[PDB]
């Protein structure tokens, strides 16, 4: 991730985000709904952060460091370049709506009117069909990929040496390689209780509760989708 | 420092997530209190050993038959969750939860855990409860439940007041760390 997107959700709420004297002009609502819009936000940054450490950090550094057969590094990170351009979009298209919002003369201030909209072009039509047919293939890989790891690290006292090295620092603490595989398994499951909260709090435009209406009901059919094809594959 | 995996379980509104983040801060937040608990990494010393515990939710994905179970492998250690003002809840204890849990994670020691214990001298859940026919969860049932599904311990805690929060995830520790 880059600086300028890590201070702009470095706060712990959108509350905490902007300047108090801009917040003391909203009335509570207004605050209850922002605070739940930051947090889909922050966790998308934090989850295309963990979609390019498994790229760049592991995937990559496997290729150069160690020469192991690039099919084991196929079922170690499957479909994660697909995942970080589909979620590098989204994150892409996210960030500009809060750009937009941003008051003159302000970077951290700012109301985002319109969210709903973004949310359906992401879950419907041809990217919620490639994000079903990419996440019901990650899952079902899923199991193997954390076989596939323990049998390297078990095996290979090289393999073991390099993930030493590479999660060493402490910002990698909680995002080995098997907690990353779990991040992302786990992440199409936070939507719809994200996007019901936003929708708690947006009964001030009517087209804009059924715009989050309609992106509630069609993640829930995305992640009905995902579960109903997943096939898990053994080592 | 060992490692070991942590996985808290239990129905929608059992307040899981609330005792995830409650101790992953150490405090109850102020401000705001997150919708979503993505994992961390705690660093647990208990009875003179250091662990790092991994906290995972299954929170979101309660519906998903096919998606939870990705969340169980490797687990060292099972927090089953109920709320005391919700004894419907703690229903689907031995019917739902545990038989699941048992198949995936056979060995792996339970800590039946009863959130929002708080929650018990309240006005307005005492009032709604009793329009059911009924009253917040007394703890010889939770007791008596631990017991049924044959769990490691029972543990009451409340994420909103902090008390006993501290206590279960170090006794968490103490079963991940039984072999
Ligand atoms: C964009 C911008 O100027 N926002 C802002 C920040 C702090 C305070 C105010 C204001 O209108 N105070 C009366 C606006």
């Amino acid at each position: 991730s880059m600086e300028m997107d890590e201070k702009d959700f470095a706060a712990d709420s959108w509350s905490l985000a902007v300047d108090s004297s801009f917040l003391q002009q909203h009335k509570k609502e207004v605050m209850k709904q922002q605070d739940v819009i930051y947090e889909l936000i922050q966790t998308e940054l934090h989850h295309v952060r963990t979609l390019k450490i498994m790229t760049r950090l592991f995937r990559t550094g496997m290729l150069e460091e160690l020469h192991l057969e690039p099919g084991v590094v196929q079922g170690l990170f499957p479909c994660v370049d697909e995942l970080s351009d589909i979620h590098t979009r989204f994150l892409s298209q996210l960030l500009e709506r809060r750009r937009q919002a941003l008051c003159p003369g302000s970077t951290r201030n700012f109301v985002i009117h319109r969210l709903g909209d973004l949310l359906i072009s992401q879950f419907s039509g041809p990217s919620a069909e490639q994000m079903c047919k990419t996440y019901s293939e990650f899952c079902s890989r899923h199991s193997k990929a954390l076989k596939l790891y323990k049998e390297l690290y078990a095996r290979d006292k090289r393999f073991q040496q390099f993930i030493r090295k590479v999660t060493r620092p402490a910002v990698l603490k909680r995002h080995g390689v098997q907690e990353c595989i779990l991040l992302v398994t786990q992440r199409i499951t936070k939507y719809p209780l994200l996007i019901s909260r936003i929708l708690q709090h947006s009964h001030g435009i009517e087209e804009e509760r059924q715009d989050l209406t309609t992106a509630l009901g069609l993640v829930k059919e995305l992640l009905s989708n995902v579960d109903e094809g997943i096939y898990q594959l053994e080592k | 420092a060992i490692r070991k995996k942590l996985v808290i379980v239990g129905d929608g509104a059992c307040g899981k997530t609330c005792l995830l983040i409650v101790f992953s801060k150490d405090q109850f937040p102020e401000v705001y209190v997150p919708t979503v608990f993505e994992n961390y990494v705690a660093d647990i010393e208990v009875d003179g050993k250091q662990v790092e515990l991994a906290l995972w939710d299954t929170a979101g994905q309660e519906d998903y038959d096919r998606l939870r179970p990705l969340s169980y492998p490797d687990t060292d250690v099972i927090l089953m969750c109920f709320s005391i003002d919700s004894p419907d809840s703690l229903e689907n204890i031995p019917e739902k939860w545990t038989p699941e849990v048992k198949h995936f994670c056979p060995n792996v020691p339970i800590i039946l855990v009863g959130n929002k214990k708080d929650l018990r001298n309240d006005e307005h859940t005492r009032r709604e409860l009793a329009k059911m026919k009924q009253e917040p969860v007394k703890p010889e049932e939770g007791r008596d439940m631990a017991n049924r599904i044959g769990a490691f311990g029972y543990m009451e805690c409340s994420a909103k007041t902090k008390d006993g929060v501290r206590e279960v995830f170090e006794m968490a520790t103490r079963a991940a760390l039984q072999a």
